[PDB]
């Protein structure tokens, strides 16, 4: 799973 | 249920709930604040997004655990499917709640590029989460709803924001994930991530130290995906 | 709300909820299983305890965050106190639910030492959590209810279990924490932890490799507290 | 804060 926006 | 609480108190309690890692409470407070009918400030939009992203993030993680167990069982009784369906219905309910706030009436009142792009990115994200669990006859329409929201946000962001703007970068990051994971378009995902990264790199020279930190943090996520995908 | 679900299905779903880290669901499933009226097996008691310990553990952590913010503010408006009170009332409700399951009717049906000690330890723990937030005129009675439950469990455990038995060790560990944090009796806490550790050490020679691992894990927690306290 | 029983 790739990264979507996160803090 | 928050109708009797002052807007300012709801915002204050949302911030306390964040500190306490009580994200369901945080989301309920922010829903109450939205329902006061006033536009949200930049800080308030961030609180709304953090609250619901954490709630739905936990639901998505649980759904993935249960879906994996269910798929291994199909390679027993109805319990795994029943419980996956319970979590799925809850997740869909949260997404519908967020989409309902955006449609009534955050998006239509959002005229500035920063607010409109923010809300359209949210709309794309929550349709994307619905698409992750969709299997019926409206799945193509759910995917197209996500695509349409992301595309409108992209069009505004390219016209109205610099390539380093954090919301423009996060939008492009998430639309790229949509292409890769939802739309079965890995080449589009890779192209978008690459073009976004390169155009941001070329604009970093205009930024202060603090803005540079904000932008490069999100650029690193684009790079992480490019490394995973290529 | 679980009255229409089979006992076995509730247990199965509790295990799925654990894997999915959905501890509120897990606790609701286990409450439903208890309310079927049958005694719980060793595995089922562990599921009940894990579910509620995780639910109340999150509430306690949130309460501590909010209580610290509130105390700094008292060194603004009513919001911090109001929200701390909301979390506190929720926490008290969960503790009351657990204590209600123990009183109706898990403890009275528990005749074997393993089950009775387990439930009395739980009773002490949930009164201890109530004591952590208590400030009114029943606080001394809440503390004494915790003490009485722990003491009865200790008396049974010393008569009926070897000093290395994991439930006996965990009970002594938690009663020691009660002495230190609740009863303002740090010397009693230290004495209990030391005597428990030493008596377990002297009994390790009787154990298989797997039982040795179980017992020494809890002995390490006793040692960690002794290191913190001395 | 000391350790009570944990998994
Ligand atoms: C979806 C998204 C993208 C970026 C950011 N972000 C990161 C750092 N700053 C910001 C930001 C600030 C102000 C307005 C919009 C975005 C977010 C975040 F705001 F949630 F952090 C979200
Ligand atoms: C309160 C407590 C103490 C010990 C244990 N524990 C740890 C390892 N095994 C056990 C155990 C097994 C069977 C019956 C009782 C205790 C627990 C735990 F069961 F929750 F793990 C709880
Ligand atoms: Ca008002
Ligand atoms: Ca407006
Ligand atoms: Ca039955
Ligand atoms: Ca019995
Ligand atoms: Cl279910
Ligand atoms: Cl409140």
């Amino acid at each position: 799973r790739p990264s979507s926006w996160r803090q | 249920a928050m109708g009797s609480m002052e807007r300012a108190s709801l915002i204050q309690k949302a911030k306390l709930a964040e500190q306490a890692e009580r994200y369901e409470d945080m989301a309920a407070f922010m829903k109450g604040a939205v329902e006061k009918g006033e536009e949200l400030s930049c800080e308030e939009r961030n609180l709304l997004s953090v609250a619901y992203k954490n709630v739905v993030g936990g639901q998505r993680a649980a759904w993935r655990v249960l879906s994996s167990i269910e798929q291994k069982s199909n390679e027993k009784g109805p319990e795994v499917r029943e419980y996956r369906e319970k979590v799925e219905t809850e997740l869909q309910g949260v997404c519908d709640t967020v989409l309902g706030l955006l449609d009534s009436h955050l998006i239509k009142e959002a005229g500035d590029a920063e607010s409109r792009v923010f809300y359209l990115k949210m709309k794309g994200d929550y349709y994307r989460y619905l698409a992750e669990v969709a299997t019926g006859d409206d799945k193509k329409r759910i995917i197209d709803s996500a695509r349409s929201a992301y595309q409108e946000a992209m069009d505004i962001s390219k016209k109205e924001m610099p390539p380093t703007n954090p919301i423009r970068l996060g939008l492009a990051l998430n639309f790229s994930v949509f292409h890769y994971e939802i739309a079965n378009s890995p080449e589009e995902a890779i192209s978008l991530a690459k073009t976004t990264f390169d155009e941001a790199m070329a604009d970093l020279h205009t930024l202060s130290e603090d803005s540079y930190k904000d932008s490069t943090l999100i650029m690193q996520l684009l790079r992480d995906n490019l490394t995973l995908w290529t």
